[PDB]
RNA sequence: GUUGUCGGCCAUACUAAGGUGAAAACACCGGAUCCCAUUCGAACUCCGAAGUUAAGCGCCUUAAGGCUGGGUUAGUACUAAGGUGGGGGACCGCUUGGGAAGUCCCAGUGUCGAUAGCCU
RNA sequence: CUGUUAAACCAUAACGCAGGCGUCCUAAGUGUAGCUCAGUGAGAACGGAAAUCUCACGUAGAACAAAAGGGUAAAAGCUACA
RNA sequence: UCUCAGGAUAGCAAGAGCAAGUACGCAGUUUUAUUAGGUAAAGCGAAUGAUUAGAGGACUCGGGGUUCCAAGAAUCUCGACCUAUUCUCAAACUUUAAAUUGGUAAGAGCCGCGGAGUUUACUUAAAUGAACUCUCGGGAAGAAUGCAGUGCUCUUAGUGGGCC
């Protein structure tokens, strides 16, 4: 037996073949890597903010407090 | 030339060290000898390397040294220098402006004899400093003393003669 | 002599920080002190600088800005002159005082005097306003001791007491406070004796000292206390404690910036001569020609 | 390559720059960072914790989270002909602010100013920047230096 | 003009041998009863005020060493694209682009701060 | 696993180079404090090339279990304590 | 992967579809803005490692031979230490340092320490900060060039000895 060990020849072209795919810029991004402190703050400051429209029963809870 | 009494020549310290090259009772003996000479507590220097000819195993207790200042080391210098007949050799004077001399027969210093006190060897070393030594020895803003503040050999010999009434060859 | 300082040596020299080669800043320490959680993005951080002089005890409130560090409040021991002390401005009591003043000033600047008084009568008991904080939390400061040693009963902690008693929050555990005892032999006790401490704040120690010096001889008392005694007489008082209670109440009462109204215009000629400007290239050239001729004709 | 380890082939990249030995660099300690800022990411070898993988040295990321000792940044890596988002967390040490936005804001504000004023006068101002343009006609009056090609000479 | 305190940059700040030193500070300096400290009150700590710019420190001096910046070096070495270019080859060179570094030259030699002050 | 081949992001072959891993450490982990190491010149009984003691100078040339490369000077090195 | 004539697995390929084909979008291109890098070269009177040449040297560290007379002094020979140099080199050396090249960007999802909000162990002495909401002010569209290859689903063939 004898073989060709590693060649990267055709792979670059193959990769450029259909273009290099880039992800979508999404206004709102996932929360990974963000600490819980800040996250709880967000949760609270959202729950209490009236200028942010909640669900009905939610607003009931918020308006009772 | 203008001179401040700031330029005073002072005895910085007298260090008296005794190297026995042993771990045993003779050490305890030199310890006692030293306490009795100084009034202070002796310092034990270790043995840093191993040598068969000297019988010294590394980090082994080797020698006893003492640092003395002020009138103590003054008075003692009296003692040893007299033991040396108030006579030194130019080879005894360093480029630090600091001088040293050897002594054996510690009894000639005026200390009594005991079986534990058998006659011992001693190295006497004297550091001479001018006033601003502090600048170098302090912690905050530590700096190196000026050229005009540091003591030349000739100056040190001059100090020994002028003070002790001694002879240099 | 093999020359052990070469051209190389100099090319290779790592020039230390201007501040470190002056033996002033401890950067390990400092970094430790300054770091705040980038979580609080721009929020300021407040350290108490206790710097002792062979004369004055300088207490400051500084915080760390990039470009510079800024001083909120400065208390210079000489302000105690303003209240009648000419001597012993480097003592423990001096620290205490200066710290009390820095304290009251900061607290006045913010508007916290009213809420925060402190323990007016001095005990030596742990005093941090942080236990009774209610409406607006006590001001937060960190002790920056600098190159000074942390030895138990250090002046810097005099300033500590001055300032937490002044009402600032200054985190301290009272372990290095004067008159603290950790026993060795049998593992006996952790002893705090606020009595000795307060005694030290007022300077009872200095007084007992006067007395000792008197016991031995008149010359003795003269040598160390000359200015101090004439000064004690000028205030017409028998002890430092009365004088420092005076300092305490005066400081507590109307601590404020003393603005010296002196207006000076233009007395500069003398020292402009002592502080020479550097020489022009042309000037060096001239120097060279001069040395050259002087040499040639010799 | 027989060995693959977090620091492989890191020798000269991570070695401190000449005469940088033991520089603490307090400035990085004080730099303020906000969720939307653009950070450039640069490793220092004295500070071992929160070390990014060598690949990311000199990359430009966008900040995403801020932790107490560390800024979460966002970079992308081309992998098999596609881009993959990577959420980095860098200790403060290996991070510095990028000027890529600073330039933008400065420029914009000035430009906008110009346009507002022009809008006052009825003149439409355009901020579009044009690249190097073909040189305009010129007249030249000068001293003529006439050169002739040198003979060959051998210098030994 | 000058000072202490805490500094950002970290030699244009360092190194060597010198001159100079208003004021106020900073220091050297005096002393170990007290908190503290060591083999030693050297240091660390504490308390001071008889001296002194001699030290430290400011400012300057050297056809100074170093460091910083430009010049030469040099369109040289290296390099991007082209070549049914030359040469047996090693290699060199043509067309269109980028473009260095040491010897030797010349200049520079700390800068930006917050705070309280000295010079009435 | 380190340094090279590897051609200044990354990646890159060969029974290609030079080496290293299947352990070791209640401290050689963690923290605080103080100290500055390697080396060089001059100086002190027995003392001798080499024992200890001194001072001046020492950009790091020493040390950091282990291979290599990088990292470290009021420390990451040395000492002491917890 | 007991794996080396094989399998899976991505990649490459076809067909059927989804979506408003954000064109203020896209790009194996430049430009512009901000930035990385230690290779080529060069450099070793600069660190590390090699490594030739001659001379000087108040002060030197030792050896040997010379001489004299005598043990010392005078002096030839060696090196080691500086002194000023000098020959030729490194992929597992490097201060310096390219070309080619890598990140990130070039605006309505913009800019402005102007406003009013929301936050029950988020931040601060601090309505301090922070993050999000509704406001206020300004903003010819914010480089060239090209778009007969918009993005994404679903199902799946062949391939996995290469060679110039
Ligand atoms: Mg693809
Ligand atoms: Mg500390
Ligand atoms: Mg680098
Ligand atoms: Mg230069
Ligand atoms: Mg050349
Ligand atoms: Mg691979
Ligand atoms: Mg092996
Ligand atoms: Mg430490
Ligand atoms: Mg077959
Ligand atoms: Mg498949
Ligand atoms: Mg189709
Ligand atoms: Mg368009
Ligand atoms: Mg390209
Ligand atoms: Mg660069």
């Amino acid at each position: 037996a004898k073989s060709k060990n590693s060649t990267n020849k055709n792979q670059i072209s193959k990769s450029h073949r259909n273009g290099i795919k880039k992800p979508k810029d999404h206004r709102h991004i996932s929360t990974k890597g963000v600490n819980p402190r800040f996250l709880r703050n967000r949760r609270r400051a959202i729950k209490n903010d009236p200028s942010i429209k909640k669900s009905k029963n939610l607003e009931k809870k918020v308006n009772k407090e | 030339k203008k001179e401040n009494k700031m330029r005073e020549v002072k005895i910085a310290k007298l260090v008296i060290n005794c190297c026995v090259g042993e771990s045993g009772d003779k050490l305890t003996k030199a310890a006692k000898v030293l306490k009795d000479l100084s009034g202070q507590e002796p310092v034990f220097s270790r043995a840093r390397y191993t040598i068969r000819s000297f019988g010294i195993k590394r980090n082994e207790k080797m020698a006893v040294h003492v640092t003395i200042r002020g009138d103590k080391a003054r008075d003692i210098l009296t003692r040893g220098l007299k033991v040396k007949e108030m006579e030194l050799r130019k080879k005894n004077f360093s480029n630090t402006g600091n001088f040293g001399f050897g002594i054996q027969e510690h009894i000639d210093l005026g200390m009594k004899y005991d079986p534990s006190t058998g006659i011992f060897g001693m190295d006497f070393y004297v550091v001479l400093e001018r006033p601003g030594t502090r600048v170098a020895r302090r912690r905050r803003a530590t700096s190196r003393v000026g050229n005009n503040q540091m003591i030349s050999k000739e100056e040190c010999i001059n100090w020994f003669k002028t003070e002790f009434e001694g002879n240099v060859y | 002599v093999k020359v052990l300082k070469t051209k190389a040596y100099f090319k290779r020299f790592q020039t230390k920080y201007r501040r470190r080669r002056e033996g002033l800043t401890d950067y390990y320490a400092r970094k430790r002190l300054i770091i705040q959680d980038k979580d609080k993005y721009n929020t300021p951080k407040y350290r108490l600088v206790a710097r002792a002089t062979n004369t004055r005890i300088i207490a400051q409130i500084v915080y760390a800005t990039l470009k510079c560090d800024r001083v909120l409040c400065a208390a210079d021991s000489y302000e105690l002159k303003r209240f009648g002390v000419s001597t012993g401005l480097a003592s423990y009591a001096a620290a205490y005082a200066t710290g009390l003043l820095l304290a009251r000033r900061l607290l006045k600047q913010i508007g916290l005097d009213t809420v925060y008084a402190g323990q007016t009568k001095v005990d030596g008991a742990y005093f941090n306003v942080d236990e009774d904080q209610k409406e607006k939390k006590p001001f937060k400061a960190i002790l920056d001791a600098g190159l000074v040693r942390t030895t138990t009963g250090n002046r810097v902690f005099g300033v500590l007491k001055g300032a937490c008693d002044g009402g600032i929050n200054i985190p301290h555990s009272e372990s290095r406070f004067p008159g603290y005892v950790r026993a060795s032999d049998e593992g006996e006790s952790s002893k705090y004796k606020p009595e000795d401490h307060k005694a030290r704040i007022f300077g009872k120690h200095i007084d007992a000292y006067m007395k000792h010096l008197k016991g031995q001889s008149n010359e003795a008392f003269q040598k160390q206390f000359s200015k101090w005694s004439k000064t004690l007489e000028a205030a017409k008082v028998d002890s430092v404690e009365k004088l420092f209670t005076k300092v305490h109440a005066e400081i507590r009462k109307n601590p404020e910036r003393v603005k010296s109204t002196k207006k000076n215009d233009k007395p500069k000629r003398d020292h402009k001569k002592f502080y020479p400007t550097k020489l022009t290239a042309a000037q060096r050239k001239d120097r060279v020609k001069t040395k050259f001729q002087l040499a040639l004709s010799q | 390559t027989h060995s693959y380890g977090y620091r492989r082939q890191t020798r000269k990249k991570f070695a401190k720059a000449y005469k940088t030995k033991g520089h603490v660099r307090i400035s990085r300690y004080l730099t303020t960072y906000k969720v939307g800022e653009y950070v450039d990411i640069m490793v220092d070898g004295s500070q071992h914790k929160g070390m990014p993988y060598k690949l990311y040295h000199g990359r430009t990321g966008k900040v995403f989270n801020v932790n107490p000792r560390s800024i979460g940044v966002i970079v992308h890596r081309i992998v098999n002909g596609r881009y993959i988002e990577k959420r980095l967390h860098v200790k403060i040490e290996h991070v510095r602010p990028s000027n890529v936005k600073t330039a933008l804001s400065k420029r914009y504000q000035a430009n906008d100013q110009a346009k507002a004023e022009g809008n006052k006068a009825g003149k439409r101002v355009s901020t579009k920047r044009n690249p190097g343009q073909p040189l305009e006609a010129v007249q030249v009056q000068g001293a003529v230096n006439f050169q002739h090609p040198k003979v060959f000479r051998e210098i030994f």
